[PDB]
């Protein structure tokens, strides 16, 4: 386990939001998502997007490890709403 | 019976001119219309003025307001504690660098404000729990830049006043134990009563109100904020049912432990926040297992 500033993840988005709820938009660069990793949260600025892969630049470095699964939330109408989950593949450590 | 006028009086710009010498040095900046629209955006979060093998989002840029905020930050020492009219982004601590509310640029303030539901409440629900039929007044929103201070943990207390009478004092971080509070219990009680009698009593815009204080390393009491005497304010170790009741809040005690009755009730935590960093939908193992199940069901739907 190390301290990571960037994360390379494989993500899976939901079709629509929870709670006919609105659909979930695709990941866009420079949007900040809420990232729930284990027992702590942090922000993630999207910096690269593929169909199943992505890179997020953390707004606050956390302690985790490769293979740990994460939760993703997006600011929707001034509320943090769950949009999907991910799993850490690679990371930039400091 | 909390009215909308009581909420207006607790705005920072309403009471700061009258209590400037007993609180933290602060700068109040009116919020420009386009900056207010930015903080009210209903889309995903993009921070303004941040400076392999899809869409690239950019936030609006406010050059004239960024330099105006930066000049106020420099006049306060280079580090500030940001608030809006009433609230601080206390629930957005997790997203900021080093989990700190200390801000050095407007970008730090933007990341906190647009990630905070307390800030969203200041915009969207300013007059909640109000009981009067009066129409909602027009709020002129403002950015409050307060000089950053290294506060000592366990030295903040919330004080409740009813008809200009200090009826109770409560430890503010009422979910955390601090040993030095019970050892200094009588000295803290006296310093808050002298502070209220000299600087707070008969000087605020209402009879019933709440005010938070901080006692520094030299014993001096500082004012932090004014809060409404209503359900919008967390009563901490007290309940509002007994605060409105104006009863014997001290409780059942013997003559060997009780002090004078003129003193208010002083409650602190004896020997013995989580939904902030979680989403509105809110063990992460069961959560992601629940996410796999819902994603497969939404594919069918
Ligand atoms: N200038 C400051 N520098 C550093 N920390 C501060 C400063 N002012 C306040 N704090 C800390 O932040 C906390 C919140 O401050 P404040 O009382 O202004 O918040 P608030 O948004 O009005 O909250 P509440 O919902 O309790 O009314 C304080 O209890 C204190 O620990
Ligand atoms: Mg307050």
């Amino acid at each position: 386990p190390e301290i990571f500033t960037e994360l390379e993840i494989s993500y899976f988005l939901l079709r629509r939001l929870l709670g006919k709820a609105a659909k979930v938009q695709k990941l866009s660069k420079n949007e900040v998502l809420m990232v729930n990793i284990g027992s702590l949260s942090t922000g993630g600025r999207v910096s690269a997007v593929k169909a199943d892969l992505g890179k997020i630049v953390l707004t606050n470095p956390v302690c985790t490890e490769v293979g740990e699964k994460i939760a993703l939330s997006r600011r929707v109408e001034k509320h943090w709403r769950l949009i999907g989950w991910g799993q850490i593949r690679r990371g930039v450590t400091i | 019976h909390m009215k909308k006028e009581h909420v207006l009086h607790c705005q920072f710009s309403a009471w700061y001119p009258f209590f400037r010498g007993v609180t933290i040095k602060s700068v109040i900046l009116p919020l420009p219309q386009n900056v207010k629209d930015y903080l009210l955006d209903d889309g995903t979060l993009v921070v303004s003025g941040r400076d392999w093998s899809t869409a690239t989002l950019t936030a609006p840029e406010f050059p004239e307001f960024a330099t105006k905020v930066q000049e106020a930050i420099n006049s306060l020492g280079g580090s500030v504690f940001p608030k809006l009219n009433w609230s601080a982004p206390r629930d957005a601590y997790w997203i900021a660098m080093n989990s700190s509310l200390k801000c050095k640029t407007l970008s730090d303030i933007f990341l906190l404000f647009k990630s905070s539901d307390f800030i969203t409440r200041d915009f969207t629900q300013p007059f909640i729990h109000c009981t009067d039929d009066s129409p909602d007044p027009c709020i002129e929103y403002e950015l409050v830049l307060r000089k950053w201070c290294e506060l000592i943990p366990g030295a903040e207390f919330r004080c409740f006043v009813k008809e200009n009478k200090l009826i109770g004092i409560s430890q503010r971080d009422y979910t955390q134990y601090y040993d030095h509070i019970s050892k200094q219990k009588e000295e803290i009680r006296r310093c808050i009563q002298d502070f209220f009698k000299k600087h707070i009593q008969y000087k605020f815009l209402d009879e019933d109100f709440v005010f938070d204080i901080y006692r520094d390393s030299r014993g001096k009491v500082w004012l932090i904020d004014f809060n409404p005497f209503g359900e919008v304010t967390d009563s901490l170790l007290f309940t509002w049912e007994e605060l409105i009741s104006e009863n014997n809040l001290n409780g059942d005690f013997s003559e060997v432990d009780a002090q004078e009755q003129d003193s208010p009730a002083f409650r602190c935590t004896n020997s013995e926040y989580l939904s902030y960093r979680l989403p509105k939908d809110f063990d992460a193992h069961k959560l992601i297992d629940f996410l796999k199940l819902k994603r497969n069901q939404q594919e069918d739907d």
